[PDB]
């Protein structure tokens, strides 16, 4: 998961 | 500018994020958004004009911020859903299994259900703990945006998701999405903010  | 959950704003003329919710702190107007969107005192613009600055934020660990606006801004109890609006009625936290939607400048208004709470996201900057996960899709640019139930209960602000090469997780089945948001209630009490409702 990555920021957004 | 009219402050509506889900609309685009830029940070220091460079990144884009989405407005989470209109709030007040005494006589100050503001909106809550994601902490990773800007650092304290970063300038927020909506449609080319300066609307305020980042007053406080915590990222990573948590992922939260609020932007204090100038008096000229009009705070509205609403979240954008296409050309229509969802009225913000309060902030009762919904349980797992509840249906929820989210609004942001990249994918618009998307709905799904809450699948788990107290998830840790491991971002490049560090871990962010305590996030709720839903399977509504989202894309880069949606950060900071509103998560709200159809009944108008504000849930939190977009933090991150398992994005694919197209910038979003809308092309993979709901079952495989992990879209995470920061709960609204700790942000409101941490900064002494009151949600604008209608």
């Amino acid at each position: 998961a990555a920021p957004f | 500018a009219n402050i509506v959950g889900g609309i685009e704003y830029s940070i220091n003329n460079a990144s884009l994020c989405s407005v989470g919710f209109s709030v007040t702190r005494g006589a100050t107007k503001g909106f809550v958004t994601a902490g990773h969107c800007g650092t304290v005192n970063a300038t927020a613009r909506i449609g080319g004009a300066v609307v305020g600055t980042f007053a406080a934020r915590v990222f990573p660990g948590n992922d939260r911020a609020w932007v204090s606006l100038t008096s000229a801004q009009t705070l509205l109890p609403r979240v954008a859903n296409g050309s229509s609006f969802v009225t913000v009625r309060g902030s009762t936290e919904a349980a797992v299994g509840a249906a929820v939607c989210r609004s942001g400048r990249t994918t618009g208004y998307q709905c799904g259900t809450i699948t788990a709470k107290n998830v840790t996201a491991n971002y490049a900057e560090g871990a962010v703990r305590g996030l709720t996960q839903g399977n509504a899709c989202a894309g880069r640019g949606d950060s900071g945006g509103s998560w709200i139930t159809s009944a108008g209960q504000a849930q939190g602000v977009m933090s991150g998701a398992n994005v694919q090469s197209n910038g979003n997780n809308c092309g993979i089945p709901a079952s495989q999405r992990s879209s995470l948001f920061e709960r609204l209630q700790p942000i409101l009490s941490q900064y002494g903010l009151s949600l604008v409702t209608g």
